[PDB]
C-alpha cells in the first residue's frame, strides 16, 4: 500500500556538561534504517537495516556530513531560542525536528512534512501546501518572517517532491523482502479470575508488522470503548509489535464478549472469543 | 516548562516459558523532557549490560525508548523495570508479569 | 537520503 519516510532529530542542551547532545534516526514505515549520535566515539551515520548496507561510501560520507552540519545549526538555534523566549543560559532545553514524505501505492507523493518543536511544544510547521507556515507563537513568528524572506519553503518543497519520493522508491525496492511484507498478528484470548464475581478477558495481538492495528471488545455487539484497557502498541525487538485490550467481565458473561482485530496483514477482520 | 510522565510497560519478546531463553523489554514512552534512567532488575538487583534503542519521538513530540536484555524466565525469579524521571518524586518500579 | 539544506531559526 502506502509508505512513508521520516527523519527524526533531537538536540538537548546540558550547560556545564559540554555541548548539546544530537541524536537523529531515519525510518521507512516502522523500520529503523539509519542512526547518528554526536556522543558516539567517532560519530558517523550508521546502518540499521540490511537493505541500506549496500549504499556505497559516497552515501555514508554525504549523510554523515549532513548530520554533523545539522548538529551544529541546532546548537546555534538553541542559543537563538534562549533569546526569543527571554530564558537563562542555566537550564537544559530541547529542539526537535521531523521531516519526510508519504507516498501512495503508485509511488506518488501524498503529502510532505517539515516541523519543529522547542521544549516539547509545537514551534513552527510547514503546511500541507509545502508553501506556507503555521507558527505557534510570537517567537516562531520571528522565524516565520526570516524563512519567508529567504524562501525556505521553496527549498523544502523541492526536496519533499523530488529527492524524498525518489529515495523512498529506491529503499522500497531494495528492501522489498521486508518493507513490502505485512506480518499478521498472532491472536488469542486469556482469562484472569479477579474475584468470585468477575474476571479479566485479555485479547492479544502478537508478532505483527506494521505497527498500525485495531483491537476492540464488544458485548452483545456493542463497543466497550470506555470499559476497555488498551495498552500502547509496543516493540517486541524482532521488528514486530505487540498489543492487548482487556475488559472486566462478570461471572458467566464471557460468551457475550467478542474481540475484533483489524490489521493490513489480515485479508478479513478477525473475531475471537474466550475458549475454555 | 511542560512535563509529561512516562508510560512504562515491562514484557517479554515471546510468550514466557520456564527454562527457555527470551528477551526482557522495558518500553518507556510518552515522556518529556528526554532525560530518563531505566534499570532492569533480577530479584531486586540491577542487570548488567542492558542495551537500549536510540532516542526518538511520537507524532505528539513525546519521547520513547526501549531497554532490553536476554533472560531465561523461571518459576521463582522476579524481574522488574525501575524508572526515574523528573516527573517522579521517587523511582517507579513495575514488576514483570508474564500475563501482561 | 536526507535534506541538505541548512536552515536556522
Amino acid at each position: 500500500g502506502s509508505h512513508s519516510m521520516r527523519y527524526f532529530h533531537t538536540s538537548v542542551s546540558r550547560p556545564g556538561r559540554g555541548e548539546p547532545r544530537f541524536i537523529t534516526v531515519g525510518y521507512v514505515d516502522d523500520t529503523l534504517f539509519v542512526r547518528f549520535d554526536s556522543d558516539a566515539a567517532s560519530p558517523r551515520e550508521e546502518p540499521r537495516a540490511p537493505w541500506i548496507e549496500q549504499e556505497g561510501p559516497e552515501y555514508w560520507d554525504r549523510e554523515t556530513q549532513i548530520c554533523k552540519a545539522k548538529a551544529q545549526t541546532d546548537r546555534e538555534d538553541l542559543r537563538t531560542l534562549l533569546r526569543y523566549y527571554n530564558q537563562s543560559e542555566a537550564g537544559s532545553h530541547t529542539l526537535q525536528n521531523m521531516y519526510g514524505c508519504d507516498v501512495g501505492p503508485d509511488g506518488r507523493l501524498l503529502r510532505g512534512y517539515h516541523q519543529d518543536a522547542y521544549d516539547g511544544k509545537d514551534y513552527i510547521a510547514l503546511n500541507e501546501d509545502l508553501s506556507s507556515w503555521t507558527a505557534a507563537d510570537t517567537a516562531a513568528q520571528i522565524t516565520q518572517r526570516k524563512w519567508e524572506a529567504a524562501r525556505v519553503a521553496e527549498q523544502l518543497r523541492a526536496y519533499l517532491e523530488g529527492e524524498c519520493v525518489e529515495w523512498l522508491r529506491r529503499y522500497l525496492e531494495n528492501g522489498k523482502e521486508t518493507l513490502q511484507r505485512a506480518d499478521p498478528p498472532k491472536t488469542h484470548v486469556t482469562h484472569h479470575p479477579i474475584s468470585d464475581h468477575e474476571a479479566t478477558l485479555r485479547c492479544w495481538a502478537l508478532g505483527f508488522y506494521p505497527a498500525e492495528i485495531t483491537l476492540t471488545w464488544q458485548r452483545d455487539g456493542e463497543d466497550q470503548t470506555q470499559d476497555t484497557e488498551l495498552v500502547e502498541t509496543r516493540p517486541a525487538g524482532d521488528r514486530t509489535f505487540q498489543k492487548w485490550a482487556a475488559v472486566v467481565v462478570p461471572s458467566g458473561e464471557e460468551q457475550r464478549y467478542t474481540c475484533h482485530v483489524q490489521h493490513e496483514g489480515l485479508p478479513k477482520p478477525l473475531t475471537l472469543r474466550w475458549e475454555p | 516548562m511542560i512535563q509529561r510522565t512516562p508510560k512504562i510497560q515491562v514484557y517479554s519478546r515471546h510468550p514466557a516459558e520456564n527454562g527457555k531463553s527470551n528477551f526482557l523489554n522495558c518500553y518507556v514512552s510518552g515522556f518529556h523532557p528526554s532525560d530518563i534512567e531505566v534499570d532492569l532488575l533480577k530479584n531486586g538487583e540491577r542487570i548488567e549490560k542492558v542495551e537500549h534503542s536510540d532516542l526518538s519521538f511520537s507524532k505528539d513530540w513525546s519521547f520513547y525508548l526501549l531497554y532490553y536484555t536476554e533472560f531465561t524466565p523461571t518459576e521463582k525469579d522476579e524481574y522488574a523495570c525501575r524508572v526515574n524521571h523528573v516527573t517522579l518524586s521517587q523511582p517507579k518500579i513495575v514488576k514483570w508479569d508474564r500475563d501482561m | 537520503g536526507r535534506l541538505n539544506e541548512p536552515i536556522k531559526v
